[PDB]
């Protein structure tokens, strides 16, 4: 799961497309299959 | 801590061939004008 969220802030005419895999090197698996598990995906300081 | 970057570097598995016969490795950065010397900021053991 390499760079597969990705936060794409729309200005007022243009936009940025930052990633995960631009991001953090920190990922969390699916394994904890055991249902209901639920994840999480940090942006440290996002200066946009 | 200054000015700088980070990196994340994925390294691929290890070959018999593009690698020679040591599994380590060892990788460096320069600043470059070419022949100024370069320094070794990370060493380890690559994968298979």
């Amino acid at each position: 799961s390499s760079d597969d969220i990705s936060m794409e802030i729309e200005l007022n005419s243009t936009k940025f497309e930052t990633i995960t895999g631009s991001d953090v090197g920190l990922r969390p698996p699916l394994y904890p299959t055991v249902s209901r598990e639920t994840l999480a995906f940090p942006f440290g300081k996002l200066s946009i | 801590p200054g000015q700088g970057t980070y990196v994340t570097l994925i390294l691929k598995p290890y070959d018999k061939n593009t690698h020679g016969t040591n599994r380590a490795f060892t990788i460096y950065y320069s600043n470059d004008a070419t022949g100024s010397g370069k320094f070794p900021v990370y060493s380890g053991s690559l994968s298979v």
